[PDB]
């Protein structure tokens, strides 16, 4: 039926419209070379602290040496020291040791440049913006059982499509779980995802990329770039044994090779 | 405009600002001048 | 003055071969003479790339401030070391137990302007210290009009070489890439490994496999000339139809994805860099300070 | 808005000074008058013919 | 020694070259493009261009 | 660490992020498929309309 | 207790907190309100660091000569640094 029925029964010559390429179509028609990479897709919406501790014990040992030379700053030196790492104006101790005063000066210079470098680390952690995802393709373990997780999610396709034939020849049980999820329109599933009446939507990759590339809001997020998917193309179907195959196959590769595509 | 795009296409230290910091040095000089004013009186 | 075809097409058109099973970059020129199949891999093109005075001035400034504050201390309307290290502790925000109050006010405001300017310095250098030599653009005029430093080429007499020979204006590149054309891809990986190749045009997933080899082996993000690796064939021949049918039969199930799991999908600022040499220099300063402290012990 | 109300007013500006430069350079008098609408002018089908 | 020279065929490209090609494809004429011999653009050298 | 994170994300809040208040001319996707939001027009019967 | 006129410098040091020696009062009043005012000081320093972080957004250095209207081009020896300007020979310019 449809374009395949028009091409096989010789009521037309060639189909230029968007059409996937699978095995039984390639049995019944002759395809050209593909010119666009169109798979399927699913649309949804400490050693620094160690060395600081070491140099902290070094500074406390030097304060012990100050107490050996020239008075309750034995264990309180640690409290003053890590208080002035952060400079919180905590009442701690008055350092009477000249060695201790010079050491506190050098350590406070180090503490100022360390907190400045930590603000640099805060800005560096701030600049990076990631994009975490939930489903990582058709090989998701959510797809093995929707009751394996507590909310039963909604994954859907379009009716009578080649994606349905690709699923029903991969897993008919996936079709059995999808049977309660058969929806009609592409923009119907678009509105269903924008409202919340749908979780996932299995469809062709490039059409969903075109819909998300112009969507006002960018809430819907694609899954990768067709990594764990059908990985095929859109060619131009011809009749069985048509003489136009060679010229079209050369011309599409010319359209690729001059950058006009 | 397509041919203009085709043939005419182009792009676009710890001593950063001594100017504003030197202005704060002018504020420092005003401060030491006021200290001398309070010193002579 | 006769055209010839070398390489795997040379061994195929002579009859020495029967079927090219290889990463065959499909182009128009090879399509004009032999026939192909539908491509097992979809793959484009990509580029493999590789990854002061003011401190001493503030020291002289706090010296002059200590001089004028000690002159206020003498001309009052170890006190010397206490007042000097009082000024040092005001400068360093830690460790302290009426125009001098005004001068210390001005100096502490000045030191906060110092630390705020250093905050601006680090905030500037955590963005501006990013290399523009990482071009990541074929439409760069540095690539259109080439520079002698930026070394870019590809495999000598490749399909990409023919595709760059065809291109609409890139005879400038085609007469620039002749200086660095290489025979094998392994020597190209070795030459970019020696940081000689500043850029290198090759098919995408090959270098994406080579991206995880070493951490500096970085591929760019642009994806141009989306071509296909397929199986090279003869002319009209009985190994054309059912072979392509079996390829698409491998595409419909996960066998192509199994082959991706074998090799394609398979792979193989912080608190350290800004602080390691700083921590070691501070430790050496602590040791030199301990030596000066023992000098002060031998003083008294 | 105003079907019949046409007054003489005073015009000045950029191209006014340009035309003054032309009349000072080239020997001609002139008569500045405004246009009856607020459009540059486009080619469009009239009622008849 | 002599001002005679060879008319070496060379290849023109650029912006005005594309303008001339599109003018030739639109106005539908033919042309024999060539290069200057004297040098730069022009100057009225005592009532001689 | 709380006041340092507060300083950092307030600098994020007032320095980096900014909405595109301009249109960038022909390269606006919201004028390719327009709506009632970006009201763009020109003078009636002008050469720009031609 | 000597902080009658010294309360100005003391409140200054409680704004900026640069290890200033502070005569700490025994009154809860100034404790609470100078805590609020030093909270304002801390967020003011955060805003000033954000101001200097916004200082590095722009990338623009201005020109030196505005064009032909400069008296540098009218007279080069009137200005002490020597500069040079050239054209192409026999040209329309
Ligand atoms: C899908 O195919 C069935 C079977 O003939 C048909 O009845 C139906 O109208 C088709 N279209 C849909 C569900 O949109
Ligand atoms: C190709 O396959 C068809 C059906 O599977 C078979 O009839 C035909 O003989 C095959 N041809 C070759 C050359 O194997
Ligand atoms: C303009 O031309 C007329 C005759 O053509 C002459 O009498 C008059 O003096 C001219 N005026 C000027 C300003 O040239
Ligand atoms: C002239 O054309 C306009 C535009 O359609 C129309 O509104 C008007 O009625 C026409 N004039 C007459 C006399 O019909
Ligand atoms: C400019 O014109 C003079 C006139 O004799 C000539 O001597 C000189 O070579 C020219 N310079 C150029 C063409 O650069």
């Amino acid at each position: 039926n449809g374009m395949i029925g028009e091409v096989v029964y010789q009521r037309a010559v060639m189909a230029v419209g968007s059409l996937t390429i699978n095995e039984e179509r390639s049995e019944v028609v002759d395809f050209s070379v593909p010119f666009v990479e169109t798979g399927i897709s699913v649309m949804v919406s400490a050693s620094v602290w160690v060395m600081m501790f070491v140099m902290l014990l070094i500074v406390s040992a030097i304060a012990v040496f100050v107490f050996e030379y020239f008075s309750f700053t034995i264990g309180k030196a640690i409290w003053l020291l890590w208080g002035l790492v952060f400079n919180n104006s905590v009442p701690v101790q008055n350092p009477k040791g000249t060695t201790s005063k010079i050491m506190v000066s050098v350590w406070a210079f180090f503490a100022v440049i360390f907190l400045a470098s930590y603000t640099a680390n805060l800005a560096a952690f701030m600049i990076q913006e990631e994009f975490v995802d939930q489903v990582t393709g058709l090989s998701d373990k959510k797809f093995q059982r929707p009751h394996d997780y507590s909310p039963p999610f909604r994954f859907g396709t379009v009716p009578n499509g080649s994606t349905e034939r690709n699923i029903r020849n991969n897993y008919p049980y996936m079709h059995q779980y999808m049977t309660r999820f058969n929806q009609r329109g592409v923009e119907d599933a678009l509105v269903s995802l924008k409202t919340g009446k749908l979780d996932a939507f299995i469809y062709d990759a490039a059409v969903l990329n075109y819909k998300a590339g112009r969507d006002e809001g960018c809430k819907l997020v694609t899954i990768g770039s067709g990594y764990i998917f059908a990985t095929t193309g859109y060619g131009i179907a011809l009749q069985k044994g048509s003489p136009w195959k060679r010229q079209i196959d050369l011309a599409l590769l010319q359209f690729v090779g001059d950058g006009e595509m | 405009e397509e041919l203009e795009t085709l043939w005419l296409t182009g792009i676009c230290s710890s001593q950063l600002d001594i100017d504003n910091m030197a202005g704060v040095f002018y504020m420092l000089a005003a401060a030491m001048a006021l200290s001398l004013i309070t010193f002579i009186w | 003055n006769k055209k010839e075809w070398n390489g795997m097409m040379g061994e195929l058109l002579s009859g020495q071969a029967d079927m090219i099973v290889a990463p065959l970059t499909i182009n128009n020129e090879r399509a004009q003479y032999i026939e192909f199949s539908k491509p097992f891999k979809y793959q484009g093109l990509t580029i493999l790339v590789k990854k002061s005075t003011l401190w001493l001035l503030v020291g002289l400034s706090v010296h002059v401030v200590a001089v004028m504050l000690y002159l206020l201390d003498r001309f009052s309307p170890l006190t010397l070391s206490s007042a000097m290290w009082f000024s040092w502790g005001v400068l360093l925000n830690s460790g302290i137990g009426f125009s001098a109050r005004i001068l210390g006010m001005v100096w502490a405001g000045f030191a906060m302007i110092i630390v705020a300017s250093y905050t601006a310095n680090l905030a500037a250098f955590l963005v501006l210290d990013r290399p523009e030599e990482r071009i990541t653009g074929i439409n760069d005029p540095r690539l259109r009009n080439p520079s002698d430093k930026f070394i870019y080429a590809t495999v000598k007499q490749s399909s990409v070489d023919i595709y760059f020979r065809r291109q609409v204006e890139l005879s400038t590149m085609y007469r620039h890439m002749e200086k660095h054309n290489y025979e094998s891809a392994a020597e190209a990986i070795q030459a970019v490994r020696d940081n000689k190749l500043h850029a290198f045009i090759w098919d995408s997933a090959v270098l994406e496999f080579e991206a995880s080899q070493k951490c500096d082996l970085v591929t760019t993000g642009e994806l141009f000339f989306r071509s296909g690796f397929g199986i090279g064939m003869r002319k009209d021949s009985p190994w054309k139809q059912n072979v392509s049918l079996s390829i698409l039969k491998s595409h419909e199930n996960g066998f192509m994805e199994d082959l991706d799991k074998t090799w394609v999908r398979y792979q193989e600022t912080l608190t350290f860099e800004n602080m390691a040499g700083v921590f070691m220099l501070v430790a050496g300063g602590i040791v030199a300070g301990i030596f000066l402290i023992f000098i002060e012990i031998a003083y008294k | 808005g105003s079907p019949r109300h046409t007054v003489p007013q005073c015009c000045y500006g950029f191209c006014i000074d340009l035309l003054i430069k032309l009349a000072r350079t080239m020997n001609f008098t002139y008569e500045v008058h405004l246009v009856a609408d607020g459009k540059f002018g486009t080619q469009e089908r009239v009622n008849n013919s | 020694s002599t001002n005679e020279g060879m008319n070496v065929k060379k290849c023109c490209k650029g912006f005005c070259i594309d303008i001339l090609k599109k003018l030739s494809r639109t106005v539908k004429f033919t042309y024999d493009l060539y290069l200057v011999t004297n040098g730069k653009h022009g100057k009225k050298v005592n009532n001689v261009w």
